[PDB]
RNA sequence: UCGGAGUACAAAAAACCCUCCGAGUGAUUUUAAUCUAGACAAACCAGUCAAAAUAACCAUAACAUCACUUAUUGAUCCAAAAU
RNA sequence: GCCUAACGAGCCUGGUGAUAGCUGGUUGUCCGAGAAAGAAUUUUAGUUCAACCUUAAAAAUACCCCAAAAACCCUAAAUUCCA
RNA sequence: GAUAGAAAUUUUUAUCCUGACGCUAUAGAGAUAGUACCGUAAGGGAAAGAUGAAAGAAUAAAAUAAAAGUAAAAAAAAGCAAAGAUUACCCCUUCUACCUUUUGCAUAAUGGUUUAACCAGAAAAAAUCUAACAAAGAGAACUUUAGCUAGAUACCCCGAAACCAG
């Protein structure tokens, strides 16, 4: 349970750095922008996850449908197994039925 | 627990209340932040109450320090030499007032 | 959509509904939402009464 | 986002400070110590209720010593003190017995007198006599 | 019941329900009586009538059937010529 | 089976000596009961538990007052082994509205109207 | 709305391996009975040292949701209202600046007591005067943003809001449009009778 | 207006630092830690359920399940193929006209109802269109030219009395979809398709003047129409002598989806131009 | 598996590898309809009664009867029948 | 029997996070209420219904209950029902 | 039955702004390494690092001395080892370890020498709560006889003998 004996270097975060100052800027792009682009377009991320959401099973299932043929063998195999597991678990296990 | 801790007999300091009564609390020191929210109550207390408190108790010297702290404390100090530390951190004006009274008596 | 002193409106609504039930109607005022909420279905009679006052 | 408990140290001290004065490994090892400390608190509160009984029994033993000195058994002394409308709890009575032997011999004299008065009235078989100390006063 | 399907990740319906029950929009379920086509010669005409009925299911059964059945089946239906359109709203219910 | 129990009316026909004994007047029945719950409802059947609850007798060694009408006497008869019943007495009579604050109830079962003058 | 702006963008890439994805341990490390010790399957079980993580984070995860239109609009209205009611909103004409020295801007905000941070809203991105752009490109606290980039978060981050006059005339119309509008038949980016 | 605003002068800035979700908005979740929510953690003790394995939903523990002992009966039988007509009461029609959503001046068909959001069609659910129902019959004062896919005697009667005209038209599913949301179709870049005919079951409906069917022989119209008066006891107005009459007489071809456009044209909405085929084969196909 | 008596003394319910009798149908002609208020019974499924109203028949005509009458019985699906 | 120290059928890897109605385990504090079994079931080491119970919500009567009242041979403690 | 499950037909606007409410040596890759070592072989498969600007500053200079384990310092009638206490360590008095499992455990029923670090509740159909707008609501596809939309509230860990393919 030994706790560190030396004060860490105090980390100074300036909140006025560029990324923090400009945060959330174009979020209203739809409303103020005479709707053309939905805020989804702003989302930088994995291809299957842009502007979408879901529980781990749905997530995996979707990843496989979209990028499943660009995947590495090991990773595709792992994904299939994860899907099968999650399927069995969600459908057949739990308290609530 | 009682076997666990120390103990003492009932006493007064300097036979107080025999000849005359002497308020034993000597000085009171507050430390708070003008800015920080944690000290909010303690600030209000300093605004309204401290003044009046100081009249109600002529014998105690009250030192108020605004300084950049995250945890406002009040240090009671007694004729006995005894020093008692307290944290007024994140309390009402009401709570602090009651606390300062306990310290006074 | 109640803009104003909502307490006024509560007074008038319970003074309006009281002769109907024999007793003051139970109410909830949401001052921040600008909303009044009444126990029971008075919907018709209240639209009538708010029409009469010209809102 | 991994979160580990950093302060575990203090978590342990709040148990271990209560365990310092124990004998054996109970005073070091958190497992053993925890169980021992809990047992100590439980035993403690139960004893907080017990203490009052113990003290009252002490007082009764002392009052009995004190009375027996004067040739008066305990029950007689106590109830015949009640029948004089003298209500002194046993705490105070024991302290008189120790620190005020005179006043206590007086109390004992009173009780003995009141008792004899009682026997006198029960054997007498009449309503007329009221012993001086057998009179019952009402509040004013 | 499949709570999350494999392809769609949605929740499947148990078709075995949809063949024997009927959901009014009020939430009442309607069912045939059991054994109503069975051994008719052997039965009283009174009993036969009691069997030819369409009857309502208790709350428990209803909730069970609702769970076993997706959202699509609870939608408001307007059918032309429908016998049961008369019965889909509830009236004068003080509870 | 252990069940509820009938109590034959003969039990409640008082003998002429009983009046002398318990201090009741042969001619006039008393108006009010002071009932106290002397025993515990535990280890007794649920119905006695209920009767005790609806007599206001929940707390032990606390007095409660009840009409001497038959409606009440019935329930009291059910639980009579759990309680102590003593007639309320009024030496100074019933309290007026000036006497409400000064009222007290003495253990002989009597209600004194003026308590502690000056 | 502030919470929304913060979260809806977020994608957590935090992944842990389940006892399935860890490197080895397809085999029972000793026999079920007689060895005298605890029974185990794979040495990669979540109990074991190097083993898989019992629950832990899974996959890139998206937190994404949409607050209904009228709510985000209302949010913007309210932010504006509150900036005004607390005296921290300043309607400016122009935006023409006498010079490109940012020190001028800082000291200007000192003379009018504008607080530490300032949000300067302009009507369009190309039409911004060059003196402003120069001055404000080298400043941390003073931030220049076009109208379509107005938002709740940025308004609560900066102590003071500065709105151009045509910008006001823009916002007023854009936000007000929603009190009187039908629910969308199809997306508003398509042809509508009255609507652009 | 909002006196709340005046309390905001007195209080500190609204910032990101002080923000409270409305009380009650978030019911805090609870985790199986500690003395209360730990130690069997709401799962009970042993058995099938503490282990998470209890059987599927309908399963009754081996006795023949309730939902399977009840006999099959056609209830939902063929449900997908039943026609569905979204009801529109005269009360709603009147209420829409009164508030200036649909205007009675020009002819009212499905697209007009949809654009006022007086009604919502979803063809995918096998909605075949709007039907007209009589709820507001007595109260109905408007003068309209209306085209619906079904109507009741009473509804028609209530429209005639006011000097309007009702006609029942048919749209097939594709036609219908195109009709209800026209602008999404015009971005599709396809010609305007032929309106299909009704199927064999629905022919005796649209061929009758009783229903004022769009395929009905107009010779019977003024006859049957007058009949409806004798029954409900009102004087039938002469629609001919009215000033709005040229609009009231307006029909569609039984093969046409819209008013004034024609099967086989193409709407280029960026140029605001229409395009029509000059070819003979195309013109024979689309005009048949 | 179903029913009757005792257990289970007087509303109901009530167990046993408890005590005793039974049922897995005959015989007969009075061939015993439709629809519906309200109930009994009941975990569910199943079981029970039943007024008014229709239609059948004397021209204001609806309980099949007997054998202790109580029990003489079997869900879905699926198969054969065609109503 | 023997097939690389365990062969009623080798070993290793993969299927695999096999599946266990069976055992074990399940991590802060304090407060509010709070449960012993009728029914089916390859079911009695389990489920799913009742009855209880918990959290909200609408109501109006809820227990307690004197006469009167509930069987034919004999039959108790007592039930049922109710102002 | 468990379950499985389409299509017709629909929708999808460029390129730059790439990083992190991911890990920090029992974590994150198995990885300092597929190495050592173990298997005849297929195969399995580790552990381990910490001075400073300079050690071409080792009569060497600098900030924790806090786990269990020991030493400094063996023990002194009597008892789940403590608690009430007490001038006083004991002596007196009062208490049948803890988990689990059970109708019921001081039980002579289960588990643990001890310390550190790791090691186990996950889902939004209906519901409730909060809010928007409301005969309509939803940023398309749907739902609506006060509804619709959004948010918040939920359902573990380790273990067989087996079975199949190579
Ligand atoms: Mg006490
Ligand atoms: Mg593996
Ligand atoms: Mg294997
Ligand atoms: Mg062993
Ligand atoms: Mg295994
Ligand atoms: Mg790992
Ligand atoms: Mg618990
Ligand atoms: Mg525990
Ligand atoms: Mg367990
Ligand atoms: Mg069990
Ligand atoms: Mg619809
Ligand atoms: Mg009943
Ligand atoms: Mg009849
Ligand atoms: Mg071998
Ligand atoms: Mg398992
Ligand atoms: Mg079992
Ligand atoms: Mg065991
Ligand atoms: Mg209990
Ligand atoms: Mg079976
Ligand atoms: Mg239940
Ligand atoms: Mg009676
Ligand atoms: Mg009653
Ligand atoms: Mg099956
Ligand atoms: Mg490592
Ligand atoms: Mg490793
Ligand atoms: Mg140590
Ligand atoms: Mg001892
Ligand atoms: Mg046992
Ligand atoms: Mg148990
Ligand atoms: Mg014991
Ligand atoms: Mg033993
Ligand atoms: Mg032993
Ligand atoms: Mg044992
Ligand atoms: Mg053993
Ligand atoms: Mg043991
Ligand atoms: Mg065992
Ligand atoms: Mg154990
Ligand atoms: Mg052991
Ligand atoms: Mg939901
Ligand atoms: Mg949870
Ligand atoms: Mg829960
Ligand atoms: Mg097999
Ligand atoms: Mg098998």
């Amino acid at each position: 349970f030994h706790v560190r004996v030396t004060l860490p270097p105090r980390k100074v975060v300036d909140r006025w750095n560029e990324k923090r100052a400009m945060f959330g800027v174009y979020d209203n792009i739809g409303i103020l922008g005479n709707f053309e682009k939905h805020p989804k377009e702003l989302i930088k991320g994995p291809i299957w996850l842009r502007g979408w959401k879901g529980n781990e099973l749905q997530r995996c299932i979707r990843k496989k449908r979209m990028v499943g043929n660009r995947m590495f063998i090991d990773d595709l195999h792992n994904l299939n197994k994860r899907i099968s597991y999650l399927y069995k678990h969600f459908n057949r296990h739990g308290k609530y039925r | 627990t009682a076997r666990g801790t120390a103990s003492r007999f009932l006493t007064s300091v300097l036979h107080n209340g025999l000849g005359r009564y002497v308020q034993q609390l000597q000085r009171l020191s507050f430390s708070l932040s003008r800015d920080a929210p944690s000290s909010r109550g303690a600030r209000e207390f300093v605004e309204r109450e401290v003044t009046d408190f100081a009249r109600r108790n002529p014998g105690v010297v009250i030192y108020v320090n605004p300084r950049p702290c995250c945890v406002p404390r009040v240090v009671a100090e007694y004729l006995n030499g005894a020093v008692r530390e307290e944290s007024i951190h994140c309390k009402s004006v009401e709570e602090i007032a009651a606390l300062v009274q306990k310290l006074a008596d | 959509k109640v803009e104003g002193d909502i307490w006024a409106l509560q007074k008038d609504v319970e003074d309006f509904l009281s002769p109907l039930l024999g007793k003051t109607p139970v109410t909830q005022v949401n001052e921040v939402t600008g909303t009044l909420r009444v126990k029971g279905y008075f919907d018709q009679q209240l639209k009538a009464w708010l029409l009469e006052k010209g809102f | 986002l991994r979160s580990r408990v950093t302060d575990r140290y203090w978590r342990v001290q709040e148990v271990l400070k209560h365990a310092r004065h124990f004998r054996g490994r109970k005073n070091r090892c958190y497992r053993l110590a925890v169980r021992a400390v809990t047992r100590a608190f439980v035993k403690c509160t139960r004893a907080r209720r017990l203490k009052k009984r113990s003290l009252r029994t002490l007082w009764i033993n002392r009052i009995t010593a004190a009375s027996q000195e004067h040739g008066l058994k305990y029950p007689a002394f106590i109830i015949n003190l009640i029948k004089c409308q003298v209500e002194l709890n046993r705490k105070v009575l024991a302290d008189l017995a120790i620190y005020e032997p005179k006043t206590f011999k007086s109390l004992a004299a009173l009780a003995k007198r009141r008792r004899e008065e009682g026997f006198a009235a029960a054997l007498g078989d009449g309503k007329e006599p009221d012993g001086i100390f057998s009179r019952v006063v009402q509040h004013r | 019941v499949t709570y999350f399907s494999s392809r769609k990740g949605k929740r499947k319906t148990v078709k075995a329900v949809i063949y024997r029950f009927l959901r009014l929009h009020s939430g009442l379920w309607l069912r045939r009586k059991a054994g109503y086509k069975k051994k008719l010669w052997k039965k009283t005409a009174a009993r036969k009538r009691r069997l030819r009925e369409f009857v309502f299911c208790n709350k428990t059964q209803s909730k069970l059937l609702d769970k076993m059945t997706t959202s699509f089946w609870k939608r408001r239906n307007w059918y032309a010529d429908d016998p049961y359109q008369k019965y889909q709203d509830r009236t004068n219910l003080k509870v | 089976k252990f069940t509820r129990s009938r109590i034959p009316d003969k039990v409640f026909q008082p003998s002429p000596e009983d009046h002398e004994k318990y201090g009741g007047d042969p001619q006039y029945p008393h108006k009010l009961h002071i009932v106290t719950r002397i025993k515990s409802t535990k280890r007794r059947p649920y119905w006695e538990k209920d009767i005790i609850k609806m007599l206001g007798l929940e707390k032990a060694h606390t007095p409660q007052v009840h009409k001497n009408i038959p409606s009440v006497n019935a329930k009291l008869k059910v639980v009579k082994h759990l309680i102590r019943i003593k007639p309320l007495k009024l030496p100074q009579g019933l309290p007026t509205e000036e006497d409400m604050a000064n009222t007290c109830l003495k253990s002989n079962g009597e209600l004194v109207v003026r308590w502690l003058l000056n | 709305v502030a919470i929304w702006q913060k979260n809806f963008k977020r994608i957590s890439y935090a992944k842990t391996k389940t006892r399935a994805e860890v490197r080895g341990g397809g085999r029972k490390p000793w026999v079920q009975k007689g060895s005298g010790r605890a029974r185990h399957g794979s040495i990669r079980s979540p109990i074991w040292r190097g083993g898989g993580v019992a629950h832990g984070p899974r996959g890139p995860t998206s937190y994404y949701y949409m607050l209904p239109m009228k709510v985000r609009v209302q949010g913007l209205k309210v932010a504006l209202t509150v900036k005004l009611a607390q005296d921290d909103l300043h309607i400016v004409d122009s935006l023409e600046l006498p010079t490109a020295d940012p020190q001028y801007l800082i000291e200007l905000a000192r003379y009018r007591r504008w607080g530490d941070s300032v949000l300067l809203v302009d009507l369009e991105h190309e039409d911004m005067p060059q003196n402003v752009v120069a001055a404000t490109s080298g400043l941390k606290t003073f931030n220049l943003v076009p109208a379509v980039g107005l938002n709740v978060h940025s308004m609560l981050k900066h102590q003071t809001l500065v709105l151009t006059l045509p910008t006001v005339a823009f916002l007023e119309e854009k936000l007000l449009w929603h009190n009187s509008r039908y629910t969308p038949l199809y997306p508003f980016r398509l042809p509508y009778c009255d609507f652009p | 207006g909002p006196r709340a605003l005046d309390l905001l002068r007195a209080l500190p800035r609204v910032s990101l630092a002080n923000l409270k979700p409305n009380p009650g908005s978030r019911k805090p979740e609870r985790r199986p830690r500690g003395r209360r929510r730990g130690r069997k953690c709401g799962r009970g003790h042993k058995g099938e359920r503490q282990r998470g394995t209890r059987p599927r939903l309908g399963f009754e523990g081996g006795q023949t399940p309730f939902y399977l002992r009840i006999p099959k009966y056609g209830f939902n039988e063929g449900h997908s193929f039943r026609h569905q007509y979204q009801p529109l009461s005269l009360n709603r029609l009147q209420y829409l006209i009164d508030l200036g959503r649909v205007d009675p001046t020009q002819p009212i068909d499905l697209t007009q109802l949809v654009n006022g959001r007086g009604v919502t069609i979803q063809p995918s659910k096998r909605d075949y269109g709007v039907q007209l129902v009589e709820e507001g019959a007595d109260t109905f004062k408007a003068k309209v030219n209306i085209e619906v896919q079904m109507a009741s005697e009473l509804a028609i009667a209530a429209i005639e009395k006011n000097g309007g005209v009702v006609t029942t038209a048919f749209y097939d599913p594709r036609s219908l979809e195109i009709l209800c949301k026209p602008v999404p179709f015009f971005l599709r870049g396809q010609p305007i398709p032929k309106r299909m005919l009704p199927p064999e079951a629905l022919v005796p409906y649209y061929t009758d003047a009783k229903n004022r069917g769009y395929l009905a022989d107009p010779a019977r119209f003024p006859e049957a129409r007058l009949e409806l008066a004798r029954k409900y006891g009102y004087v039938l107005p002469d629609i001919t002598k009215d000033e709005l009459f040229k609009m009231l007489s307006t029909r569609k071809d039984p093969r046409q989806i819209f008013f004034g456009l024609a099967p086989g044209w193409v709407v280029n909405m960026a140029d605001k131009k229409i395009l029509k085929p000059t070819d003979e084969n195309l013109l024979k196909y689309y005009s048949s």
